[PDB]
């Protein structure tokens, strides 16, 4: 249906999903110039302590690594929140190139991925009620900026082999999504979406300053993943991320 | 506010051995993962050991003669640290980062943690 391609790409996608024209989407530009300062944002809370990764798994736009939130196992706290949010998953956004790939723009800046940590407040049952909400959910961005191997992720690129086709699945287990975490956490935040269909306006995105780095020889396996499923014709995913939108009204908080 | 508070600093002679202690408030030592490092003269910034409940991690260099733990009942993380060089003689600072995550503790860097105390002087004469 949609994809990252010509003729079903992100452009293409106002017309099957509307709503890709609302005022509160994502990604967008952040203008470091703009960005207001708030007395009322703590740090972030990180709470990953009982983080249960179950599963890697290619589902036709990138690779999402499922974890269990049957309970309050690695939660999101603090920080611009203001609830709980459990970690349900977090997957990666790449471009066909090293000179682009992320979604969030820093000053137009762009960097070569970007990692997002998804998580749904646990005041609404379950993460499906809880997209539904403007404030249902709350997804982390970091910045996977060219540079130097990542141990971290390598363990993470190093299973892809396992999912190169749609549909397939492998068991991903004990994983910290914390090895994935930047060391200083400060952030910019504000009021957004999801950066692909159904494209709801409701996460509170959470983006961190400093990114994670990776080897021009690693982000280049991301891009061997397939599209398609296995049987149809070898399609290649190269790039999938969403270009920034439109800020309109809103306002980037950040934390300093 | 977070304050962090260590005390049992002080001169003690090589081979000697002192404790050093961090008391919270308005934070819980056990919940998040913590940890110290010292500014030595001339040096640049050391991670000395971290620690999140059960896992402890401890710098190459203090690893087998120092020693980190918490008493959470009394929200104080201890640093217990044995048989001193002089080359330990620096400040030592108590940090409380925000994640809770062994692997993201094991990087061993308490000195990007968000909540830092003042540290206490640690002279070892020889
Ligand atoms: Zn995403």
């Amino acid at each position: 249906h949609w994809g990252y391609g010509k003729h079903n790409g992100p452009e293409h996608w106002h017309k099957d999903f509307p709503i890709a024209k609302g005022e509160r989407q994502s990604p967008v530009d952040i203008d470091t110039h703009t960005a207001k300062y708030d007395p009322s944002l703590k740090p972030l809370s990180v709470s990953y302590d009982q983080a249960t990764s179950l599963r890697i798994l290619n589902n036709g736009h990138a690779f999402n690594v499922e974890f269990d939130d049957s309970q309050d196992k690695a939660v999101l706290k603090g920080g611009p929140l203001d609830g709980t949010y459990r970690l349900i998953q977090f997957h990666f956004h790449w471009g066909s190139l090293d000179g682009q790939g992320s979604e969030h723009t820093v000053d137009k800046k762009k960097y070569a991925a970007e990692l997002h940590l998804v998580h749904w407040n646990t005041k609404y049952g379950d993460f499906g009620k809880a997209v539904q909400q403007p404030d249902g959910l709350a997804v982390l961005g970091i910045f996977l900026k060219v540079g130097s191997a990542k141990p971290g992720l390598q363990k993470v690129v190093d299973v892809l082999d396992s999912i190169k086709t749609k549909g397939k699945s492998a068991d991903f287990t004990n994983f910290d999504p914390r090895g994935l975490l930047p060391e200083s956490l400060d952030y910019w935040t504000y009021p957004g979406s999801l950066t692909t269909p159904p494209l709801l306006e409701c996460v509170t995105w959470i983006v961190l300053k400093e990114p994670i780095s990776v080897s021009s020889e690693q982000v280049l396996k991301f891009r061997k993943l397939n599209f398609n499923g296995e049987g149809e014709p070898e399609e290649l995913m190269v790039d999938n991320w969403r270009p920034a939108q439109p800020l309109k009204n809103r306002q980037i908080k950040a934390s300093f | 506010q977070v304050q962090l508070v260590e005390s049992g600093g002080g001169s003690v002679q090589a081979g000697g051995s002192l404790r050093l202690s961090c008391a919270a408030s308005g934070y819980t030592v056990s919940t998040y993962c913590m940890g110290w490092f010292r500014q030595a003269p001339g040096k640049e910034r050391e991670g000395v050991a971290t620690i999140l409940g059960g896992s402890t991690y401890y710098g190459d260099s203090v690893k087998g003669r120092f020693t980190i733990s918490q008493d959470n009942a009394k929200n104080t993380v201890y640093l217990q640290m044995n048989s001193l060089k002089p080359e330990d003689t620096a400040i030592y600072y108590c940090a409380g980062s925000t994640v809770a995550s062994t692997g993201w503790c094991s990087r061993l860097r308490p000195y990007d943690y968000h909540y830092r105390g003042q540290g206490t002087q640690v002279t070892v004469s020889s």
